[PDB]
């Protein structure tokens, strides 16, 4: 089990395309789609 | 402090009092006046 094993990355390429599914989720929250910030708790106190 | 001493200008000539680094308490000065008219644009009057 080890670099040169075809199968075991195999392995970790489906444990890391699980990952990457749920990363991408996490990491969109973050985003700010043209406002003034991606928090709502912070747009609410500041605006009208 | 410097606000509340001499001749407040006229209008076409404002001083101005530029704060980059400090904790302010408004409603310390504001309680110092009468306020009548309290106009906001592109943030709440109470955001401020």
């Amino acid at each position: 089990f080890t670099t040169t094993n075809e199968a075991f990355q195999k392995v970790q390429d489906a444990v890391n395309n699980n990952a990457q599914a749920l990363s991408k989720l996490a990491s969109e929250l973050s985003n700010t789609f043209g406002a003034i910030s991606a928090s709502i708790g912070d747009i609410i106190q500041r605006l009208d | 402090s410097p606000l509340l001493s001499g001749t407040p200008p006229q209008v076409y000539n404002f001083k101005r009092l530029v704060f980059t680094n400090c904790n302010y308490n408004l409603t310390k000065l504001l309680s110092l006046f009468s306020v009548n008219d309290f106009t906001c644009s592109q943030i709440s009057p109470a955001a401020i």
